[PDB]
């Protein structure tokens, strides 16, 4: 005995598509809850899309999100839905079922929906070159900027696993493209630079994309 | 209808720290139905307060909701580190609920720590491709709260940069950021000077670093 707000039924979708969110609720009365949908993407905060009674007698929504979500609750099966339809490319985000009774008490584990019209492409990795402006005095910054892939998943290492002290992979961000970019940097002291060669390893599973490029000053 | 909070505020252990939240139409009442939700790493939400001024069931008593003039406001008595997180507060208009932009609470967990900043040039061969991406990179910097503002020319940018942070460090509590600036190669050749101004509660005035093209 838990409290369990179990979602699923989330993944990829074209802009215009359609889905339906899953989230079965149980350790607590579903029927005695009034069970809400809210949103997060990393530029905004969190949106409240909208809210079901207890009987499904009444539902609320924000008035420019009433068209394309549709909320619906099943108390013998104490599952709640949210059907997305017409979705846009600001659609995405991860969708959480909420309870709302004194407060919202209990939440989901979230359910990401990525709404991109791309289909599987492969990486470009281009240096980020150390120079003066990436030196501060002692240490320099390097990196590489790895840009336009579908879709995720994509590994970065640095030449083949030897620097792993001080490497940064920051999360890939949706680009208005529906790529995927992201970026990977070091820092190193600037007296190695001469010495040392930097390459970084980028290898994008979905197109069997596997790119070493070295960052050369 | 606009709810706004303070972006980010900062305390130390055991101080008391208020949160407000304001109504774009006026006086916070009652019929608002405030609504007081903490978010923590790895998307983890926590309704604390609901209608106001009730506690959610199993909310420690160190939080609590309350109308502070025209404002609602979440009080930590007592702040502990891990209270450090983002507090949204949602307001009912009527028949829905808005949230506001959230508030970044910092209880500090060591001392304030300033951020390297470092500067990145497009590359050739993606300026072949024919668009242009200005990296800044922030390194190590703590609290989390910081301003990095792209300057085209002098011209403060807007709708072109995309910002990205790494997880917390478990060692030394330290983030770090990375801003890109994407344009057209044809936009990127039509200006000079591209630079990244970064405000930082560790620095004392703000930081630019700027390169030109040409």
């Amino acid at each position: 005995m838990e409290v369990k707000l179990h979602q699923s039924g989330g993944g990829l979708v074209q802009p215009g598509g359609f889905l339906k969110i899953s989230c079965v609720v149980s350790g607590i009365d579903f029927s005695r809850y009034w069970m809400s949908w809210v949103r997060r993407a990393p530029g905004k905060g969190l949106e409240w899309i909208g809210e079901i009674t207890p009987d499904s007698n009444t539902i609320n929504y924000v008035p420019s999100l009433k068209d394309n979500f549709g909320i619906s609750r099943d108390n013998a099966k104490n599952t709640l839905f949210l059907q997305m339809t017409k979705v846009r490319s600001e659609d995405t985000a991860l969708y959480f079922c909420a309870s709302y009774y004194e407060g919202f008490a209990y939440w989901g584990q979230g359910t990401l929906v990525t709404v991109s019209a791309a289909s599987t492409k492969g990486p470009s990795v281009f240096p980020l070159a150390p120079s003066s402006k990436s030196t501060s005095g002692g240490t320099a910054a390097l990196g590489c900027l790895v840009k336009d892939y579908f879709p995720e998943p994509v590994t970065v290492s640095w030449n083949s696993g030897a620097l792993t002290s001080g490497v940064h992979t920051f999360p890939a961000v949706l680009q208005s493209s529906g790529l995927y970019s992201l970026s990977s940097v070091v820092t190193v002291p600037s007296s190695s630079l001469g010495t040392q060669t930097y390459i970084c390893n980028v290898n994008h599973k979905p197109s069997n994309t596997k790119v070493d490029k070295k960052v050369e000053e | 209808a606009v709810v706004t909070q303070e972006s980010a505020l900062t305390t130390s252990p055991g101080e008391t720290v208020t949160l407000t939240c304001r109504s774009s139409t006026g006086a916070v009442i009652t019929s608002n139905y405030a609504n007081w939700v903490q978010e923590k790493p790895d998307h983890l939400f926590t309704g604390l307060i609901g209608r106001t001024y009730n506690r959610v069931p199993g909310v420690p008593a160190r939080f609590s909701g309350s109308l502070i003039g025209d404002k609602a406001a979440l009080t930590i008595t007592g702040a502990q580190t891990e209270d450090e997180a983002i507090y949204f507060c949602a307001l009912w208009y009527s028949n829905h609920f808005v949230f506001g932009g959230g508030t970044k609470l910092t209880v500090l967990k060591r001392t304030v720590a300033a951020p390297s900043v470092f500067i990145f040039p497009p590359s050739d061969e993606q300026l072949k491709s024919g668009t242009a991406s200005v990296v800044c990179l922030l390194n190590n910097f703590y609290p989390r709260e910081a301003k990095v503002q792209w300057k085209v020319d002098n011209a403060l940018q807007s709708g072109n940069s995309q910002e990205s942070v790494t997880e917390q460090d478990s060692k030394d509590s330290t983030y770090s950021l990375s801003s890109t600036l994407t344009l057209s190669k044809a936009d990127y050749e039509k200006h000079k000077v591209y630079a990244c101004e970064v405000t930082h509660q560790g620095l004392s005035s703000p930081v630019t670093k700027s390169f030109n093209r040409g």
